[PDB]
DNA sequence: GTGTCAAGCCAATTGGCCCGGTGTGTCGCACGATCTGG
DNA sequence: CCAGATCGTGCGACACACCGGGCCAATTGGCTTGACAC
């Protein structure tokens, strides 16, 4: 079946690293098919890097306080939390943190080896206070989603290793909603509206991209089990429906130099598209050649962008 | 279009866009301007009928003057 | 010449909401086309006047509710017009339903809407001032003038002289080619006619000029207006002659010497007509000659 | 955006209580509708719309948009 | 037997409506066919007076109305009346 | 005294439909110049 | 190359383009006169 009306989507951009899209106008229903599964595509689909435990010090367990520092034990795992950072290693990578002396520890002060970069050096991590010492231990991995410290608890027991909570995926809050939208044509078409805001790493189109691509995959792999199978076809693709005005049109040129249009109208070519393919070894091979009528076929022929020997649309010629 | 309903074969009249005044000379005025035009109006034969049904003899209709419609209207 | 009569006429302010819609209605049907795409209807408008474009975007937005394109490419093609091209897709097929220019579920509609005709003589100043918008130019041939309009049709160009009627003007509908015009030949009758169209310092204008010009008694009748005809075409000579000063400005670019003794000739003997100058050649040329040499060194000052 | 622009508080900051503004902006709006019957008509004492408008909007909204800007004064006879 | 708002604007707009079309005809003619079926005043009048004010013949005022009669009812000048009845 | 029809005539239009000068410009094409390209 | 497309050049054909000048036609608009029905 034909759906009849293609729904599209629209960016609109809050802050640096926030956004507001808008898809519509989707048939009746529909809005809650493609709302949920998108959030959950963007919040759990997306692979990432982060902290998975750290080792602040030799000595530890003491949640009252961490000597040196002013703040507290759950205080200084937040703040690591909030830490963004990107790797490239499967195993887990460790980098050290030697800040010394009075004075604000924050994420610029970090040394990561080779293969990994922390996207927010300005972060603040900690104070020390008194000539006060903090010789730190962060381990980093990539995954999926948010999984909690609990799946990250190690039987195997060491002396400095604390877990903390990972979070993995760069969207960091998913929200989504649908209202009605159409009024010329009936009522109860859906619109939906869905807002992203993720971290300093990425931006929200790529979120949606890489989730739009997931979902694509996944239903291809249950539209794999008859492929000649009829569904809702959606009809015009906008990038070929917007060039069929230009590269498969009948008129072969419209402004040219008339000797070179003279020329090749009485040689086997009518419509742009049969030149814009396998142009070099027609003109060529053929009587139809020209030194410098390159220049009036390959600069002049782009009439909106456009080069040579190049796969022409709507090769059936509609006679 | 969407309009659905036809009231007649008025709504069609191609002298409706053209000067009213045409139509009806005066002081030895000419026709060949409002004859040309009748002559690509679709409902010519439906005009024609209809001065011909009501028998006016003043103005010209369906291309024809009043001393055509006359004359035709003798047999 | 006619552009800042045209422009004298748009920037007037225009109050009443017939009129307007008139004006709307005219110039849709003049200077501008339907274009069937997708199976639905887009409307265009290609204007050759300054802000006129403006004018009309901003009346289709305001009164009928719509919004405009006004894409600058030139409408000749060539880009030198640099004249501007209104463009309205969604929802033009409405436009084009409540405007005039097709209604009655059918084929478009060949003359001025039925709404504008038959309307308060005020509409028909209106259908005048966006039908001398559209297209238009301001003629004299000779001392004494004439306007015109070429309409898309007879049907276009006898609604016309009938809305002149109505102003108590005098209009003559005219073809040549198979294209045809509106023309109002009496100076008096083009006066009459552009006070109420709005224009008033054009107005001015043209009746200083032409008052004083036309006052050149020369006996009327053949011989003698005829002669003043020929030195009338002379000074249609003259103005070439100011093209070919223009040519000087651009210096000619080193003209060859058929061209270059054609200008002189002309030049020198200023009131010699073609066939008189022609005679005059050391080898005697016929007016054909001077003729395409005046055309070729047109052509060439073009620049 | 609707009926609740411009929001009622900001508004009364122009008057002294609702029953005034009330009066002020029916006097407005009739002002304006007025102006626009008889626009085309010779012209009369009536003036405005004072600020950007739509296609075919309320007089009323106008006028309370107009009273909130601070274009407007109001008088006792 | 009251007034239906409606029918009431509907007559007053068939009164401006025949008012202006029997402007654009003649001063002439909008004259003798209003003082023919009494627009102005309610009061038909016979042609003899209508060709004493105007000083020509009984039967030249009967052929003024028919000619304006058939005018109004043309193809080109009815559309604008056609819904009013 | 009114309300139709049925002829009849004259008259100022437009308009057809031309005569009579050159004159001009659009085409309608030859030769030839120049250029771009088989 | 060097030959046709495009244009220079040039000669002519011809359709106006006047710009008036006039004889006649359509038709026909207006008016009247008579005649016939109330
Ligand atoms: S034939 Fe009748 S309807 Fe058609 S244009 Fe002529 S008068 Fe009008
Ligand atoms: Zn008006």
């Amino acid at each position: 079946m034909l759906i009849a009306q293609r729904p599209s989507l629209t960016e609109e951009v809050v802050d640096e690293f926030r956004s507001r899209f808008v898809i519509e106008p989707l048939e009746p229903g529909f809005g809650y098919t493609l709302g949920n599964s998108l959030r959950r595509t963007l919040l759990s689909s997306i692979p990432g890097a982060a902290v998975t435990s750290i080792r602040i010090d030799g000595v530890l367990h003491e949640f009252t306080t961490v000597p040196g520092v002013k703040e507290d034990v759950t205080d200084l795992i937040l703040n690591i939390k909030q830490l963004v950072v990107s790797s490239e290693h499967d195993e887990p990578v460790v980098m050290y943190l030697r800040k010394q002396g009075p004075g604000l520890v924050t994420a610029a002060d970090i040394a990561p080896p080779a293969g990994v970069e922390v996207h927010n050096p300005d972060l603040v991590l900690a104070t020390l206070n008194g000539k006060g010492k903090l010789e730190m231990e962060l381990t980093v991995e990539r995954g999926r989603g948010y999984v909690s410290a609990v799946q990250n608890k190690q039987v195997g027991q060491e002396i400095g290793r604390i877990p903390v909570d990972s979070i993995y995926s760069p969207v960091l809050k998913v929200t989504y909603k649908v209202e009605a939208t159409r009024v010329e044509q009936r009522t109860d078409f859906d619109k939906l509206i869905v807002d992203v805001e993720t971290k300093q790493a990425m931006r929200p189109r790529d979120a949606m991209a890489s989730a739009g691509k997931t979902l694509v995959e996944l239903f291809g792999l249950a539209r794999e089990l008859n492929i000649d199978a009829e569904g809702i076809d959606m009809g015009p693709s906008p990038t070929d429906a917007a060039l069929a005005a230009d590269l498969a049109l009948p008129i072969e040129e419209l402004e040219l130099t008339v000797r070179s249009y003279n020329c090749l109208k009485r040689e086997g070519i009518h419509s742009v598209g049969e030149l814009v393919a396998r142009s070099e070894a027609d003109l060529l091979d053929i009587r139809n050649f020209g030194a410098k009528s390159i220049d009036e076929v390959k600069a002049k022929l782009a009439g909106m962008g456009l080069a040579l020997k190049d796969s022409p649309p709507g090769f059936d010629p509609t006679a | 279009e969407d309009a659905d309903e036809e009231l007649g074969w008025q709504e069609r009249a191609l002298c409706a866009q053209t000067d009213p005044e045409s139509f009806f000379p005066e002081k030895g005025g000419s026709t060949r301007e409002a004859k040309k035009v009748c002559l690509a109006c679709e409902v010519r034969s439906e005009c024609l009928e209809y001065a011909l049904q009501n028998d006016e003899r003043f103005g010209i209709w369906g291309g024809l003057s009043e001393r055509e419609r006359r004359r035709l209207k003798k047999a | 010449m006619t552009a800042a009569v045209k422009d004298e006429i748009s920037r007037l302010p225009v109050t009443r909401t017939c009129c307007r819609k008139a004006e709307v209605s005219s110039i849709l049907r003049f200077a501008g086309g339907l274009h069937l795409v997708s199976g639905r209807i887009v409307i265009e408008a290609e204007l050759d006047t300054a802000m006129a474009a403006r004018r009309l975007k901003r009346d289709i937005l305001e009164i009928f509710g719509h919004s405009s394109e006004l894409i600058v490419m030139a409408p000749g093609g060539l880009r030198r017009g640099s004249r501007f091209v209104v463009r309205v897709v969604a929802g033009g097929d409405q436009l084009a339903r409540q405007t005039g220019l097709v209604d009655g579920r059918g084929r478009p509609i060949r003359g001025l809407p039925p709404q504008v005709v038959s309307g308060a003589t005020c509409d028909a100043e209106a259908a005048w001032r966006g039908a001398f918008l559209a297209h238009g130019s301001l003629t004299e041939p000779g001392r004494s003038s004439s306007l015109e309009v070429t309409c898309p049709g007879p049907e276009a160009a006898l609604a016309l002289v009938g809305a002149a009627r109505r102003l108590s003007i005098a209009a003559k509908a005219r073809e040549v080619r198979g294209v045809d015009r509106v023309v109002v030949r009496d100076g008096d009758a083009i006066g009459a006619l552009l006070t109420r169209l709005g224009a008033h310092e054009s107005v001015l204008a043209w009746e200083e000029r032409r008052m004083r010009r036309e006052v050149r008694a020369t006996a009327n009748r053949l011989a003698n207006f005829d002669d003043a005809n020929l030195r009338r075409s002379a000074r249609a000579a003259v103005a070439a002659g100011a093209r070919v000063q223009r040519a000087l400005e651009i210096l000619g670019e080193e003209v060859p010497e058929h061209l270059a003794a054609a200008g002189r000739l002309r030049m020198e003997h200023k009131q010699a007509s073609l066939e008189e100058l022609g005679a005059l050649a050391d080898p005697p040329l016929t007016k054909d000659a001077v003729a395409g040499r005046i055309r070729r060194l047109l052509a060439m000052a073009d620049k | 955006e609707g009926i609740i622009n411009p929001p009622i508080d900001e508004l009364l900051e122009a008057t002294d209580s609702k029953y005034s503004l009330v009066i002020y902006a029916a006097k407005r709006a009739r002002q304006i509708n007025a102006y626009y019957s008889q626009l085309g008509e010779g012209l009369l004492e009536y003036v405005g719309p004072l600020v950007d408008t739509h296609v075919h909007e309320k007089p009323l909204s106008i006028a309370l948009r107009e009273i909130n800007a601070g274009l407007l004064t109001s008088e006792a006879i | 037997e009251a007034v239906v708002p409606a029918d009431a604007v509907s007559f007053t707009l068939l009164q401006e409506q025949l008012h202006s079309v029997l402007d654009t005809l003649s001063e002439r003619e909008a004259g003798v066919v209003s003082m023919r079926f009494g627009l102005t005043d309610g009061q038909p009048k016979t042609l003899d007076e209508i060709g004493k004010v105007y000083g020509v013949t009984r039967e030249r005022i009967r052929q003024i109305e028919s000619k304006t009669m058939s005018k109004l009812r043309h193809p080109s000048r009815s559309q604008v009346l056609r819904d009013y009845l």
